[PDB]
């Protein structure tokens, strides 16, 4: 019930689609430079306190780091930043989708940090015992709301499923809570910035419809600004 | 295990699913 150190803070996850329609005039790469500063915040303020993880889906997921304290040092993620280029504009729309991050997502979110293991070491058998709350932050290029919506479901059921394998499992966890963040990126002028609806017991849901430039910088400040918890 | 493949059922299924509306 120590919901201090067992905030979603401790937990977060970056999603961003490397998919082809995220170069249409780089987009993608403006996109990693605010969520690269939303990391920067989140291990300057919380040195081993608050942890972050990438994933990157170009047709599937690519992890670029770890819940282990030697990942979460910016230089090690921008050496694997790099090392996705540009999404190839002329390659196949098809099969390239977000939904294999989000699943990877979930599959990293069920992984123990170093911390919550300390707390395994020192607890037994415990009710109300360490809880596995989390946050997902999602930056994409929506088609529909009901993409949008699809996706919510998708997640809810891969938690709950998940939630199923892993509580037989006792080298990682269940999950709480999940909370999740919803960003749809449009360049030029659908996604609507629908309140949060936490959607299951575990789920929590959020939505947000926003342009790109760095106002979705300073919207990040604003939720970092609540992610300090 | 016996239903991670239940895992890759649904990222598949969803995965048709987007196809509405990638198309």
């Amino acid at each position: 019930l120590e919901m201090k150190i067992f905030s979603e803070s401790h937990k977060t996850v970056f999603v961003v689609d490397h998919c082809p329609y995220m170069a249409e005039s780089s987009l993608w790469t403006c996109s990693v430079e605010s969520s690269m500063e939303y990391c920067r915040i989140m291990y300057d303020i919380f040195p081993f306190k608050k942890l972050v993880n990438f994933i990157v889906s170009d047709s599937g997921a690519h992890v670029l780091n770890s819940w282990t304290q030697e990942d979460q040092n910016l230089q090690e993620l921008m050496a694997a930043l790099a090392a996705v280029g540009p999404p190839n504009p002329r390659a196949d729309p098809e099969c390239c989708s977000i939904l294999h991050g989000l699943v990877a997502a979930v599959e990293t979110l069920c992984k123990i940090t170093e911390y919550q293991h300390e707390a395994r070491t020192l607890l037994m058998e415990n009710a109300e015992r360490v809880g596995n709350r989390g946050r997902i932050i999602c930056i994409t290029n929506a088609k529909s709301d009901s993409h949008v919506r699809m996706l919510e479901d998708c997640v809810q059921e891969t938690i709950h499923e998940h939630n199923k394998l892993a509580a037989n499992s006792d080298h990682l966890m269940q999950i709480q809570k999940c909370e999740l963040v919803l960003i749809h990126t449009y360049p030029v002028g659908l996604v609507s910035d629908r309140s949060k609806k936490e959607l299951s017991p575990v789920l929590t849901s959020e939505v947000h419809s926003v342009r790109a430039g760095r106002h979705l910088a300073t919207k990040l400040n604003i939720l970092v600004q609540q992610h300090f918890d | 295990e016996d239903r991670l493949e239940r895992l890759q059922e649904i990222l598949r299924k969803f995965l048709y699913l987007e196809r509405e509306f990638r198309q």
